[PDB]
This record gives C-alpha cells, sequence and structure tokens, in this order.
C-alpha cells in the first residue's frame, strides 16, 4: 500500500456550486487510506492555497464545472511557488468542459494532471 | 453536537471583540477509520472565521483505533505555542462516555453536548462533565433543550460539590451555533474570556455588548417553532375545504331532488308536503356563500351568453371570437349541468376564470393587448447594458427592462485583477459594483415613471441591489429638479421628493433564498440571516408605503433544472411562499400588505402534471389565503410565469426542440398563465440569435394569433382529464406539504438537506431511465441520427473600467468608508433594520465592501456536508 | 336530429326517475312515507327505452373496469405512471351523480370503442402500430423502395 | 363493423408557407396534436419545407419527429381521451355537427350531391370560401404569423 500518510485538499472552484463530483473523489481517497480535508463548493484560489499549505498536503484536487478553469488553475499554480508550495500536485478533474488544447496547456504550466473524459 | 460550527462562532467572537488583534492557532482532530486507512477531516469546511492572516488552522486525523485525539498532539501545540500565539484551541473527535483525553493537554476544557443525551442518569456516567471548565449545550433550539441545561447544571453543582452556589451560576451555557449573532454563544465567550484571562492572557477591553445569562435568548429564529406544522396547516386547511364541497353538494343535489318530486306529484293530482318539510331543512344546512352561488348562476349564464359581457359608469367586454367558417368561439364556456348538485361543485371547485378559487385564472378575460415583450439586456459593464436597453426599447411607451448581473455581482463580490475573479467580470451578465454603475445602467429611463418598470434577477445580495436601485430612482429626481429649478432642492424640498420616489417607484428584485439552498446550492450568505434582511426589506417598504415595487419572486425553475419532477418543483416552491408569508407574518405584519406583492415562477415540461400545475397553485392559495390567513380578494390571486423547460431541451437534435418547446407553451396558455417565456432551439449548444429568437417568440404569437382553441380562454375547463389530473397534483403536493412540515417547515427541512436530496434522487431516476431507454427521448435514446452523432462576452477595456471605476470611487468615499461599513455591522449585531442601513451604505460603499462586511458580522453562508 | 331529441326526451325522464326514488328514501329516513312517489318513479321505469335503461345499468359496472390497472381471458393496461409517480388512466369516466348527466354522455360521447364512438372507434389505442404513416414517392419503384424502408426504419 | 368511421388526417399545407418556413414545424405541430388527441386512425405530417419543394431527408424527420415526440414524450397524449369532458369540446362538437346538417340540407335540395355538382355548387362554394380567406389574409383581418404580420425585417426573400 502507500508508505506516508497521503493528506489532500479537495475543494471545488470559485463560484462553481457543482460539487456533486467532487464529493464522490473525496470518498474514494478517503477509502484508499487518505487522509481528505475537504473545503467544499466555491473555494477562492486564495482559499484552497492557504488550505493546503496550512495542512501541508501532497495534493490538490479542484472541480471546475462552470468554465474560467484556466486562469484558476494557472492562478493556483502561481500562488503555490510564490508561497512555499510548489512541491504540492494540483489536479483536475471538471468533467468534459476541458478540451485537450486546455489540459496540455494547463500542464504544462505545472498542473499535475487533468483528467480528460478519455 | 456542533464542534467545529461553535468553535468557528467562538472565533468569530474574539475577532470581533479584539478587532482582529489576537493570532489563534486552531488544532482539529477528527477520528480516522481503522478499516480504510483513510479520514475525513471535515472540521475546516464548517470554518468561516479563519481567513484571516492572524487565523491558523491544522486538522488531524486520531491515527489511532481507541483515541479521540492524535498521539502527537502536545508536540505540536508545543509548536504553535512557540510560534507566538496568542491561544491555542484544540478540539478533539466524537466523545463516549468515558472518554476524556483532551483534559491533560489542555488548560481549558469544553464540553459540548446536544439536549438529547438520554435519562438525566446518564449525566452520572459521563467524565467529562466532572473535568470540563465549560459546558456548551450547543443546538439549544432543539426539543428539551431548556430542561437538558437544568439537569447538566445540577449535575455540574453535584460533581464539583458547590451547593452553597446557584445552578444557574454554573459554568452550563445553551448555545446555538447555527444562528448568526447568537446571544448565548456570546455568553459562552464572555465566559471563556474571563477564565483565560485570569490565567495569564493579554485582552483589551471587549466591543462585544457584554451580556449576562447562560441560554440563548433563541433570537432571529425566522419562522416560531409554534408554527413549526405550518405547511401541514395548509394541508388540512385544503382538504377541509373540499370535504366540504362534497358535504354541500350533497345538500344542494337533495334540495332540488325534493322540490323536483314535489313539482311532480302537484302535476299527478296526489300531494304530500311533507316532501317540502325536508326541503326547507336543506335550506338552512346550505351555507349562506353556497346558497348565493345557485343563486346567481341562471343569472351567471345569462351573462356569459350573450356577445358583450355587460358589467353608474359601464363596461362592455367582448365575449365571443367568430371563425372564419361562420362559427362564434365564446371566451368562457359555462357547463351545461342540470343537477345543481354538478352546478355547485364546479362554482366551488373550478369557478370561471376570474372568480373564487380562480382555478380557471385569477382574472376574467385574457388581456386583449399585445403582450408585454420583456427586453431584457446584461453583458459587459453599465455603459453597453445601457446602451442595450435603449437600442431595444427604441420608440416604445412599454419601458419593461429586465436586467442580467454576471457572477461576480451575483456573488456580491467587487471586480478586481484576481484570476479567479478578473475572467468572470463582465461575462454573462452586467457588471455592478457600486452604486455610479447602477446610475449608469439606467441612465436615460425615468424609474418613478408610471409607464416604466425595472426587473432585476439578484439573490444573495439582492438587498445591495436593492439598496443601489432605490438610490438611483432617488437621485434621478434630484437631478431633475436641479435642472427644472436651477437650485438644489432645500432639506425639506428633497425629503419630500424622496418620499415621493419610495412610492411610486415600480420594478421588481426576482429574489428567492429558499431556491437557492434547495436547487442552486449559490448561497453566499447563510439562510437564517437573508430571510431576516429579507423581512427587514419589507419593513422598509411598509414604512414608506413602498407599494409599487415587488421584492420577492418565488421561483421553482431552477429546482425544476436540477431535476426536480413537476409534483415536487410545485410543492417546494409553494411551500417556500408559504414560508415567507410565515414569515412576515412573524414580524408581525398584515397579509393584505405583502400577499399581493408576490410573483412565482414556475418550469413546465412534458410531463402530464405540467398542465395542471398554474391551476393547481392558483387554487392551493386561494383558498389557503382566504381561510387560513383569511385575506382579501387581491391576495387570494396566485400570480405566476412559466418558462419552457431547458432540460427538455437537448443538443442532439436542435431543431426538435421547437416542437416540445410549442407543446409547452401551449398548455401554459391554455392554463391561463400570467407571464410566459419561450426558449430558442439552439439554448442547449450556443448563445440565443437573433433568429432563434424569433422562432422561440413565434411560438406565442402563433398560438396567441393563428391557433383556434386558444381562441377560449377557458379549454381546459371540463374535461374528465383535467379536473382528475387536477385533483391529483393538489393531493400529492398537500401529502409533500405534510412531509415537509413534520421536519420543521421548509427550514427545518433544508437543515437536513431534504429538498437538495430529493432533488438529487428524482434527478438521477430521470437519468436512469432516460439512459435505460425506459424514458423515450426522441433524437436522443430513440430515433437517433442516422448521418452522425453530432466567446469572449466582455471587452478587456471593459475589465479595466469597472476595476478602474471602483477603486476611483474607493478614494472618493476613503474617509466616510470605514465608518459606514461598521454601523453596519452595528445593526446586525444591535438586531436593527439592515436594509435602512444599506440605502446610506451603497453611497459610500461598494458591493463587495458591504457584502464582505455582513461577512465579518457573520452572515456568511456556512457550508455543510 | 331525431337521436339528439331522443337524448334530451330519454335524459329528462332518467333524471326524475333518480329524482323520485332518491325523494322517495329521503322520506323513509324521516317517518312518514308517501308511496305516490314510486308510482311515479315506475311510470318513469318504462317510458325510459329499453337500451337507455340497459346504458344506465351497466354504468356501475363500466366504472369498476376503467377502475383498476387492467381492462379483464385477455387483459389489458388501463394505467401510465408518470415519473412523478402520478397515475394517469388511459380512458377517463366522468364523475356525474345525476343519472340525467350519465345518460346524457353514455348516448351522446361514449367511451373509446362504444355507440356512438365519438371519442374513437377502438377501445384503447394500439400499441404495435402508431396512426403514423407518411407520404412517399420519387423517381422509380427501386428508389422509392429504399425511401419506404428508410421511413419505417 | 359499419357505424365506425376511420380516417386518415392530413396537417393543412395551405396553413405552410415559403415566408418563414421554420414557422411551419409549429403550425404542423398543433395540428398533429388535436389530431392525436381526437384518436384519429390514420397521421401525416407535412415537412417544414413543404411550400417550396418535396420533403427532404432532413426535412421528412422533422415531420416524422412531430408524432414521436407527443406520442412518447408528450404527457397528456399519455391519457387516451383527453377532449372528453371539455366545455369547448362539447359545444363545438354540438356546433360542428349541426352546420354540417344544415349543409346536408342545402346538398339535399340541390338534387343530392350529383344534383349539386350540375350546379357547380360544391366547386362554387370552395371558390367562395378560397377568396374569403385571401380577402381576410391579404387584408391583415387574419393574421398570419411571418407572412402579414411579424415579418423579418432581416430576410428580404
Ligand atoms: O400590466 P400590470 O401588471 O402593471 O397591470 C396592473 C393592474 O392591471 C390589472 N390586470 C392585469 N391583468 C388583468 C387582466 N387580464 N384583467 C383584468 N385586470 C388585469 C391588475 O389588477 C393590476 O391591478 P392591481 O395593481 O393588482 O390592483
Ligand atoms: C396532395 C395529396 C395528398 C394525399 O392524397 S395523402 C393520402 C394517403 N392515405 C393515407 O395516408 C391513409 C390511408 N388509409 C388508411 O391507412 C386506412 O384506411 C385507415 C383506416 C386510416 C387505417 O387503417 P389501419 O391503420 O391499417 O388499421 P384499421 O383501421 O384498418 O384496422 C385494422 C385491424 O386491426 C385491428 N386493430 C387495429 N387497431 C386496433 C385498435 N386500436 N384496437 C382494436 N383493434 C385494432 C382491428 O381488427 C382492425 O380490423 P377491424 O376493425 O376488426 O375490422
Amino acid at each position: 500500500g502507500p508508505a506516508n500518510k497521503v493528506r489532500f485538499v479537495t475543494a471545488a472552484s470559485l463560484f462553481d456550486g457543482h460539487d456533486a463530483s467532487i464529493n464522490i473523489m473525496r470518498r474514494i481517497l478517503q477509502s484508499q487510506g487518505c487522509e481528505v480535508i475537504h473545503l467544499g463548493h466555491n473555494r477562492s484560489v486564495q482559499e484552497v492555497v492557504t488550505a493546503a499549505l496550512q495542512e501541508d498536503v501532497q495534493g490538490i484536487a479542484i472541480s471546475s464545472y462552470q468554465g474560467g478553469h484556466v486562469e484558476y488553475f494557472k492562478y493556483m499554480i502561481d500562488l503555490l511557488r510564490e508561497h512555499g508550495g510548489e512541491h504540492i500536485q494540483v489536479f483536475g478533474g471538471g468533467g468534459g468542459v476541458i478540451v485537450p488544447d486546455e489540459i496540455r496547456e494547463l500542464q504544462a504550466y505545472g498542473v499535475a494532471r487533468i483528467y480528460s473524459p478519455e | 453536537a456542533g464542534k467545529s460550527s461553535l468553535t468557528d462562532e467562538l472565533i468569530r467572537r474574539f475577532r470581533l471583540d479584539q478587532d482582529d488583534a489576537l493570532s489563534i492557532a486552531v488544532i482539529s482532530i477528527d477520528p480516522s477509520r481503522r478499516k480504510s486507512g483513510g479520514a475525513l477531516l471535515g472540521d475546516r469546511i464548517r470554518m468561516n472565521a479563519i481567513n484571516h492572516p492572524n487565523i491558523f488552522m491544522r486538522s488531524l486525523a486520531t491515527r489511532e483505533a481507541g483515541s479521540e485525539i492524535s498521539q502527537a498532539l502536545p508536540d505540536v501545540i508545543a509548536a504553535c505555542k512557540a510560534a507566538r500565539f496568542d491561544l491555542v484551541i484544540v478540539e478533539t473527535s466524537g466523545i463516549g462516555q468515558g472518554d476524556a483525553a483532551i483534559v491533560p493537554h489542555v488548560d481549558l476544557s469544553l464540553y459540548v453536548m446536544t439536549p438529547e443525551f438520554g435519562a438525566a442518569s446518564q449525566l452520572e456516567k459521563i467524565d467529562m462533565l466532572d473535568f470540563a471548565d465549560f459546558v456548551a449545550i450547543n443546538k439549544f433550539d432543539r426539543k428539551g433543550a431548556q430542561d437538558a441545561w437544568r439537569d447538566v447544571a445540577k449535575q455540574v453543582q453535584r460533581n464539583r460539590e458547590q451547593w452553597h452556589s446557584r445552578a444557574e451560576d454554573m459554568p452550563v451555557y445553551g448555545t446555538q451555533a447555527s444562528r448568526f449573532n447568537d446571544d448565548g454563544v456570546t455568553m459562552l465567550y464572555q465566559g471563556l474570556v474571563g477564565a483565560l484571562g485570569a490565567r495569564g492572557m493579554s485582552l483589551k477591553p471587549g466591543t462585544l455588548p457584554n451580556l449576562e445569562g447562560r441560554i440563548s435568548t433563541g433570537q432571529n429564529v425566522i419562522v416560531p417553532p409554534a408554527r413549526s406544522r405550518y405547511l401541514a396547516e395548509l394541508a388540512d386547511t385544503v382538504r377541509a375545504y373540499h370535504r366540504r364541497v362534497v358535504a354541500q353538494s350533497k345538500l344542494a343535489r337533495e334540495r332540488q331532488q325534493l322540490r323536483a318530486a314535489h313539482d311532480m306529484l302537484q302535476g299527478a293530482g296526489h300531494e304530500s308536503a311533507a316532501l317540502e318539510t325536508l326541503a326547507s331543512e336543506r335550506d338552512v344546512s346550505l351555507g349562506a356563500v353556497e346558497r348565493k352561488l345557485l343563486a346567481m348562476w341562471p343569472q351567471m349564464q345569462q351573462a356569459y351568453s350573450g356577445d358583450e359581457y355587460v358589467v353608474d359608469k359601464e363596461i362592455r367586454t367582448g365575449l365571443i371570437s367568430t371563425t372564419l367558417s361562420g362559427t362564434k368561439i365564446r371566451k368562457v364556456v359555462l357547463p351545461r349541468f342540470e343537477d345543481e348538485g354538478e352546478i355547485l361543485k364546479w362554482l366551488m371547485r373550478e369557478n370561471v376564470p376570474g372568480s373564487f378559487p380562480y382555478t380557471a385564472g385569477v382574472f376574467a378575460f385574457k388581456r386583449e393587448g399585445e403582450d408585454p415583450t420583456r427586453m431584457f439586456a446584461g453583458e459587459g459593464d453599465a455603459f453597453r447594458t445601457n446602451r442595450r436597453f435603449k437600442l431595444v426599447s427604441e420608440g416604445m411607451e412599454a419601458k419593461r427592462l429586465s436586467t442580467a448581473f454576471d457572477s461576480v455581482t451575483l456573488y456580491g463580490e467587487d471586480p478586481h485583477e484576481r484570476p479567479d475573479i478578473y475572467g468572470k467580470v463582465g461575462n454573462s451578465g452586467v457588471s455592478i459594483a457600486t452604486l455610479e454603475d447602477m446610475k449608469v445602467l439606467y441612465d436615460g429611463f425615468d424609474l418613478t415613471n408610471p409607464s416604466t418598470s425595472v426587473s432585476m434577477t439578484i439573490n444573495g445580495p439582492a438587498p445591495t441591489i436593492l439598496a443601489m436601485f432605490m438610490n438611483t430612482a432617488i437621485d434621478q429626481q434630484i437631478d431633475r429638479f436641479r435642472a427644472d429649478n436651477g437650485r438644489d432642492p432645500t432639506a425639506d424640498e428633497e425629503a419630500k421628493i424622496r418620499a415621493w420616489v419610495l412610492q411610486n417607484v415600480r420594478g421588481t428584485v426576482q429574489a428567492d433564498i429558499l431556491k437557492e439552498d434547495q436547487g442552486q446550492n449559490t448561497c453566499i450568505f447563510s439562510t437564517e440571516f437573508s430571510l431576516k434582511v429579507m423581512g427587514d426589506i419589507q419593513e422598509y417598504f411598509v414604512h414608506h408605503q413602498v407599494r409599487n415595487f415587488y421584492s420577492v419572486s418565488i421561483s421553482g425553475y431552477h429546482i425544476a433544472e436540477a431535476g426536480a419532477n413537476p409534483i415536487s418543483q410545485l410543492a417546494f416552491t409553494l411551500a417556500n411562499g408559504f414560508t415567507y408569508v410565515e414569515a412576515y407574518l412573524a414580524r408581525g405584519m398584515h397579509i393584505d400588505d405583502f400577499a399581493p406583492n408576490l410573483s412565482f415562477f414556475f418550469s413546465n415540461g412534458m410531463d402530464p402534471e405540467y398542465s395542471v400545475l398554474g391551476r393547481v397553485a392558483r387554487r392551493i392559495w386561494a383558498v389557503t389565503m382566504r381561510d387560513k390567513y383569511g385575506a382579501n380578494d387581491r391576495s387570494q390571486k396566485l400570480k405566476y410565469h412559466i418558462q419552457t423547460s431547458g432540460r427538455s431541451l437537448h443538443a442532439q437534435e436542435i431543431d426538435f426542440n421547437d416542437i416540445r418547446t410549442t407543446l409547452q407553451a401551449l398548455i401554459a396558455i391554455y392554463d391561463n398563465c400570467n407571464s410566459l417565456h419561450t426558449n430558442a432551439y439552439d439554448e442547449a449548444i450556443t448563445t440565443p440569435t437573433a433568429e432563434s429568437v424569433r422562432r422561440a417568440l413565434a411560438i406565442q404569437l402563433i398560438i396567441n394569433r393563428e391557433w383556434g382553441v386558444a381562441k377560449c380562454e377557458n379549454p381546459n375547463q371540463g374535461s374528465f382529464l383535467i379536473e382528475e389530473l387536477t385533483d391529483l397534483v393538489e393531493e400529492a403536493v398537500l401529502q409533500e406539504f405534510e412531509r415537509i412540515a413534520e421536519r420543521g417547515g421548509v427550514l427545518g427541512a433544508m437543515e437536513t438537506g431534504y429538498q437538495r436530496g430529493k432533488i438529487q434522487e428524482e434527478s438521477l431516476y430521470y437519468e436512469q431511465l432516460k439512459h435505460d431507454g425506459t424514458l423515450p427521448i426522441i433524437g436522443v435514446n430513440t430515433f437517433r441520427n442516422p448521418n452522425g452523432d453530432p466567446l469572449a462576452r466582455s471587452s478587456e477595456d471593459e475589465k479595466q473600467s469597472q476595476l478602474h471605476r471602483l477603486t476611483e470611487f474607493h478614494g472618493a468615499h476613503q474617509a466616510d468608508a470605514e465608518a459606514m461599513l461598521a454601523r453596519l455591522r452595528q445593526a446586525v449585531i444591535d438586531n436593527r433594520n439592515v436594509f435602512a442601513v444599506l440605502m446610506d451604505a451603497v453611497r459610500v460603499c461598494s458591493l463587495g465592501q458591504i457584502t464582505h462586511a455582513l461577512f465579518e458580522v457573520g452572515g456568511q453562508y456556512r457550508r455543510n456536508m
């Protein structure tokens, strides 16, 4: 199994009410032996990052179904590097709102992975 | 028991009391499940008052089988203590009875419990009641909380052997963290401070009102617990009305049968006046109103018989539209029942349009005039939307504007450089941040003009936006006075103008808080707080005779889009509507003052129940408003807007959508709706084109003008299917009323997430059948196309404009900014009228500033799971 | 027109027959009895036609048929349950208490599949075939044969 | 078996116009609905471009979808006698029936159908009612959406 105790911060992006999917991901994470600090929905980058930094997690899972995801993750990647959290891995799963050209872009920016519906 | 909830509120008290001077570290512990190995550290999600540099929180899993704390707690604490914090708050997981591991690692201990602890003897088993420096009986709004306080306070007195003290003096507090600015929590806080203070802690003299006492006064409850079962009471009210209909009908039937048989004896010779004796008994048995109904029936028939509706000033109205064939189509077709039992039954259950219970409509006849062209505009900044408004409303006398705000404004925030906000500004709605932006939005338009009404859909920040709109309408007349006279109005002249504006201003805020949490999940303020301010607005309207503006539009559209079936949508929406009624009543307001200003909003789908939705909504309202609340005719008339279902509009084969939108528009018009919106066929893919919006508008024009059956205004009435479906749907709604009532009313059900739960259920049941092929959708899961399976909206300059106009506004009111914001908070603490302050606040504060101020005082929506 | 004039006449006869026997039962519940009412009602029994009398006779039995979830030999579904849980009856019968209205309705607009077949010539709509029949025809026999298969795909 | 009149209803092509052909599906829907409501034995639905050409491949699907949507998706159609009971339906049924009977009489006093055809009574009455329709359509008395009202500013042809 896992070597260390893996901590996560999960949340839905800003103004994104749809947390139906992110509440499923935090259950699978939990069942696989992860300590999940769930933040719920409507979370700004400044919030999520502050949570991740204080909790000192290994990973961040953000769902975005309202669009504006590119600028959002870029902000988070930037803000994480600035305040000593570049080794924290950011993950994306906004269903299919993110097209391949945007997945490739964000992953190149600093985002760990963005999972395509494929 | 509300561990995290109470903790968050306590931190907020620290921040408010010491003006954010204290550096507080929060160490949370939750149990880790031994099977999974994982843990749900779900304490941070409840924390609203930790978003500040002086606050630090680290969530921990117990990482131990039979422990309520982490085995590494003392080191973690020591680290925080060394980090030069002012106070370290540690919380454990769910305690048993014998568990009390927090006691040695902390200086002060606070046991938190609920009024449900079992028999009083159970308190003699709880080890923590023997060590706790403070005990907080949270959720003090539950049943048996008062007795729970007595029992616990006595037990702590007994444990401490302080029989020389009063039980009411024990450190046992009755708190209710769920409610904003709870005095109970403050009372607990006052105690904690004195204890911490004596135990070596520097604290400034408190700014919080030093409240004495031990229990929460249960202040700021919206719907009083005495009125908890209001929805059930309404269900009984309607059912009682129907049982009367059955009884009175039988009486009317027998009365007619007797006098009929009596006349047949006199024609045959031999007579028996014992028949008349029985008939005379029926005359008194029949009610006063029931008797007058049958009395006016022959006269009623003669009225609708002619070609004109003759009703010492007269008003004639056309009753007949002659067809192309020469056939006369009556607008309202009356039944041809010979049985007086049926006549009475029909007059009580489904009277003609414009008569109680207004089942077939609230008005006598449909308006012959052209439909009120709703001119909705909203995109970019205030300048662009104002242009859009003026371009559509060119040359028309009916200035009927409908405003849409961008997501930034919809959440009460100011536009900002921040990437998570900047992108949202201007996109999908107008960006309104300051009162200046609001004035630009409605420039040129005379808001006080009798032929100008302004609709605007805003929910969370509605009271603030309304305050801006009011100040705009007022300043428009202050400007018009300084222009007509050349001199500024005096103190007496201005106040005379200002008061006149408030009365005559027309418009509507499409605000519905109860829809926000139930279907949408879009709340920015706590439901209880919004309702308080909602009442504050309605109270303000009363005081200044604001009789031409509407502050509440009760929607169920978003609920339906979320997956709710027609019965759930109708029932929840009416329930919400009744909640608003109950809320305004508890504030001590008269029913005939706010009931006529209640708009409704439903979604029309393909389901059978949709055909009889409007009529059911009208009868349930009309009956209860007359019987339960005893309101006038103008209040018994439920007026609603129907918008065709977007849930039924698909991206697969979009040309089919007009077929569905037609059928939905038809039953809406058939059932005498008050307002109809028709969706474009490509709303499921792209932005409604100017061509696509014509096809949508043509559906209404074709039905209203070309369609023959629509020439008749009550075509639904009489149908065996309609009357049965009306009865079925009505009953189903009543039963739903009962289920919500036995959950503490609408608000109580929202605590359990009962609405959101049921909606999500019915949504999946739809999806299951849709995917299964069970529920057929043409073009989607059947009759699929063989040939194949298948912007910006805001200028960069516009975004920079809003940013510039904001910082310009902020600098222009830098002096009066903080002073006004503090005044606003104090009005919430002192439980004053919030909207009253907003009327002054919006002139020196921005939307974001006001919203975040109300966040600080505690009105912010707390997430849950 | 003659059929209609009979509907009016027979309806009044059915109405009076019910009114008399109704008033007659209400006297027996009060105490004093007048059998002269029954004498008038008995005259209505003969006045009502043979087919008209059988119509009202089968009406309560007719209501029980369309009341269930099946139309019971062979059986047929009567109810389609909605997405909300509401039961939609295929054929909805009137709820008239007046036997004058019942007879009037049974003669002028009986249920689908019964004389005068106003609401349809069949009892229930057929599951197999929709009323759908689309107009086709283009070019030679070979091309239309392909269009026929396309429509009935 | 003989008292049962079985009929086929086809939607009106007279009501389908070349001006704004996208509107025709709206009209063809409403006509299909009452046909299905009133328990017709057979239904043909016209394509939205009926006034221009013979139904194309895509346009015959939109026509066929009108029937499929009403029969499968439409809720009120789940009930097979929704017309019955309606005060409007029963009155209109009575009115139309009587009007037909009176027309029966006018033809009878012309020597029956054949005798009336000698005078060209049918062809005459038809041509009359046709012009009365055109006299009102052209005038604006009888509104036709997209044709004599709500005309498209952008669409010249
Ligand atoms: C500009 C040019 C325009 C033009 O000229 S377009 C003209 C093209 N013609 C058409 O579109 C329609 C043609 N006519 C027909 O299809 C038929 O005459 C008709 C009557 C409308 C339909 O016939 P069908 O659909 O085949 O069914 P049917 O009435 O003949 O009866 C068939 C037998 O099957 C049974 N059946 C069918 N449906 C039933 C039901 N719902 N309940 C109980 N039994 C049922 C039944 O046995 C029936 O026979 P029977 O009634 O016992 O004698």
